[PDB]
RNA sequence: UGGAGAGUUUGAUCCUGGCUCAGGGUGAACGCUGGCGGCGUGCCUAAGACAUGCAAGUCGUGCGGGCCGCGGGGUUUUACUCCGUGGUCAGCGGCGGACGGGUGAGUAACGCGUGGGUGACCUACCCGGAAGAGGGGGACAACCCGGGGAAACUCGGGCUAAUCCCCCAUGUGGACCCGCCCCUUGGGGUGUGUCCAAAGGGCUUUGCCCGCUUCCGGAUGGGCCCGCGUCCCAUCAGCUAGUUGGUGGGGUAAUGGCCCACCAAGGCGACGACGGGUAGCCGGUCUGAGAGGAUGGCCGGCCACAGGGGCACUGAGACACGGGCCCCACUCCUACGGGAGGCAGCAGUUAGGAAUCUUCCGCAAUGGGCGCAAGCCUGACGGAGCGACGCCGCUUGGAGGAAGAAGCCCUUCGGGGUGUAAACUCCUGAACCCGGGACGAAACCCCCGACGAGGGGACUGACGGUACCGGGGUAAUAGCGCCGGCCAACUCCGUGCCAGCAGCCGCGGUAAUACGGAGGGCGCGAGCGUUACCCGGAUUCACUGGGCGUAAAGGGCGUGUAGGCGGCCUGGGGCGUCCCAUGUGAA
């Protein structure tokens, strides 16, 4: 079975490619609770057919370029700009921790 | 000292010039058919073309090409030839290809 | 190719075998694609052969090849025996 | 079938808390001691340097020769010349040299583990099935002739065979373009066109054996991709320009910025990017009641590496440890021009070090390469050798033997201890001697059958005159540590805060069970101590399994970002969670 994962499109900047955004809930090994971790697939649009916000089942395949390895199978949800925004602020936050701060 | 891998290595050197050889003479071909496309002289252009497919499916006979090699190597040519055709030929002696 | 040979179990004056199938590149006592049999050349108990000659057949029709004292304790089992 | 605790803070106490011991482990080393055997095991340091020998070849049933012999021919004889046969050498050619063997330097990585994918692929030798080999042509070594170099070696000229090279044919079939059908990433059909085959050898010679060609399948081996797992530092916080993606090329067995041109401006990071440190990964090992911790040494699997750095050739496979080229560092040769090397193969030497083995035997067995076979090669391997380095088995005797020698040791001067211990009586009989003496070995091969199944026969042992069996037969090594508490075991003398001990607590300042010796006692025993390291006791990083008023520990206070967490009722989904089946979990 070439694995099937779903995840939410956070990245329309490239050209036939979308950013898919997959999480994963499982107990932690030594501490029991569950733990949420998730990881950014670069997956295959060549109609550049999915968006920003969609969800999709995103598949193994034969690879594409480095890092594309995957193709979008197809659309689960469409629109949710929740989980982008909530990828979006994440990534905000960043800029906080340096060696300054104040008004930066 | 001596072994006989030292034979081992002047075969090697016989092959390596055989080899370079078939391989050229595929090269060089193959260049002055598409060349002759490019120009949309039909009947010359496959006539060039025919031999140098032989060349290769000769080379794979023994251990030059081999394989899905010299597949390769006859259909990049045999496309890039119809493809330049396109260009007002009519394949005349039209010799490699398919209607 | 793929061998039906012997691979060396015992100990220091005390050998068996493991009547094996295995590429022919492996070391002689190296992992193994399946044991198809044993062999105690000293005959120190009742059971000193053994062979499975269901599997043996199979590995030969798909064109293993026995070494020649694997052979010979093949055809022992009644490996070949055809009648 | 599984969990023990103790000593040490005080005049005493309870608690916190560290330190230490008792237990297990070891590729060990050091000290004292040392009898036999089986089986394991043995450079932890310099992936430092290496003398010498041996370590990958084989095939005359692919081919033609040179050299040294012998024999038979053509002639009336010689000369010249033809044929056969023995040895020998390399050459051409095939297959092997990509396995086997060594090491862990690098590597924190799809390297490894685990589970998947390949419609994105390869696979020599092997097995199965289908079909085929008809003509013709060429060259290069060998050899012959010359040159050059000191040498390693090298240049030119001429001849020639082949299972070496090529051209034409045959097209089962296959490859490629275009089309069409079914599939659905580059899977399977089909039509036209084009392109593509082959090698001969041996005979117990017409028909067998060994080969060759194309295609389809199997089997084995591999490439590549993906999910997830894989150490320490955040006193490393930002990183990236082939960077991230596209189009089209190149390249490959094959996907891919793998590489290139052009275009878009992406990609990554607090779920730890980038950087630094360290490290081969796993099966497993050790410890632990477990959960954990620690580790990767023997063996097995993967990876990587072959003086250091690049590289491609040949090929089914290599970017090749005992192949090629270049650069660097060493050592050697040198006629000063130039050359030759590469034990992290087996032994062995030297250096470093606390420390790590034989320049052994054998191809008898198993296994590998080539060969039709006979066979050849095999420091793989099977054995032997050294070291108490580990494990296990075994011996230095057994039964009797005093109210109880002698010496030594205490003493309350009577005695008490060593002590059934010895002496001694009898008995057995490790060592040693004699004799027999293995298993591992039945195949290849030859005969019968049919080169099948089946039967018959012969050959072969390094270990080794060993194992073991039988006959003789001698009373035949004991050491080391400890005795204040923890911790089993106390007396005398010497010594005087000295000499010394000491794991921790503490001993010794003239009556020391703590030092040194003696007698005795305790514990182990061919061994016993020491050091070093690991887990344990250590719920002393606490998930199981801890804490923070005063013991160490609440942020000076808020705000509220990420994140963590979330009241009662119904329904859907079924991610978490649970269940059954199944595959995997090699040895
Ligand atoms: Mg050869
Ligand atoms: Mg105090
Ligand atoms: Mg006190
Ligand atoms: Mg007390
Ligand atoms: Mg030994
Ligand atoms: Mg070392
Ligand atoms: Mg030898
Ligand atoms: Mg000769
Ligand atoms: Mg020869
Ligand atoms: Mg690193
Ligand atoms: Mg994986
Ligand atoms: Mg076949
Ligand atoms: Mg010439
Ligand atoms: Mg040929
Ligand atoms: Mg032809
Ligand atoms: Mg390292
Ligand atoms: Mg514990
Ligand atoms: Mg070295
Ligand atoms: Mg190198
Ligand atoms: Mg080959
Ligand atoms: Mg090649
Ligand atoms: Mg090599
Ligand atoms: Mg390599
Ligand atoms: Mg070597
Ligand atoms: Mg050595
Ligand atoms: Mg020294
Ligand atoms: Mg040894
Ligand atoms: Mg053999
Ligand atoms: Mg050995
Ligand atoms: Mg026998
Ligand atoms: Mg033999
Ligand atoms: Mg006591
Ligand atoms: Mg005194
Ligand atoms: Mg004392
Ligand atoms: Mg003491
Ligand atoms: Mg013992
Ligand atoms: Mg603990
Ligand atoms: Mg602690
Ligand atoms: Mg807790
Ligand atoms: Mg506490
Ligand atoms: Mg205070
Ligand atoms: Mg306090
Ligand atoms: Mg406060
Ligand atoms: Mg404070
Ligand atoms: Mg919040
Ligand atoms: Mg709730
Ligand atoms: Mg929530
Ligand atoms: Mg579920
Ligand atoms: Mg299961």
């Amino acid at each position: 079975p070439k694995k099937v994962l779903t995840g939410v499109v956070v990245s329309d900047k490239m050209q036939k490619t979308v950013t898919v955004l997959v999480e994963r809930q499982f107990p932690h090994p030594l501490y029991g609770k569950v733990i949420k971790r998730s990881k950014k697939y670069l997956a295959h649009d060549p109609e550049e057919k999915y968006k920003l916000g969609d969800v999709v089942e995103i598949i193994e395949s034969r690879p594409i370029s480095k890092r594309k390895r995957f193709r979008v199978l197809r659309l689960v949800e469409s629109g949710r700009m929740d989980l982008v925004e909530k990828y979006l602020i994440r990534r905000q936050n960043y800029e906080s921790l340096s060696k300054r701060g104040g008004k930066a | 000292r001596n072994l006989s891998a030292l034979k081992r290595h002047r075969q090697s050197l016989k092959r390596r010039l055989r080899n370079k050889a078939k391989k050229s003479a595929i090269k060089t071909l193959s260049k002055k058919a598409i060349q002759l496309a490019q120009e949309g002289k039909a009947e010359e252009a496959l006539k060039i073309m025919r031999k140098a497919e032989s060349l290769i499916d000769k080379a794979a006979k023994g251990s030059t090409l081999h394989k899905n090699a010299a597949a390769r190597r006859k259909s990049r040519l045999m496309r890039k030839v119809r493809q330049l055709l396109e260009a007002a030929g009519a394949p005349l002696i039209g010799g490699g290809l398919s209607a | 190719m793929v061998k039906i040979r012997l691979a060396r179990f015992g100990s220091k004056h005390n050998p068996h075998y493991r009547i094996v199938v295995t590429d022919a590149r492996r070391k002689r006592d190296g992992k193994y694609i399946e044991k198809i049999g044993y062999y105690d050349p000293r005959k120190t108990t009742p059971d000193w052969l053994k062979v499975d000659v269901e599997r043996a057949r199979y590995w030969l029709s798909v064109g293993a090849q026995p070494t020649d004292t694997a052979r010979r304790l093949l055809r022992q089992a009644g490996v070949f025996r055809q009648e």
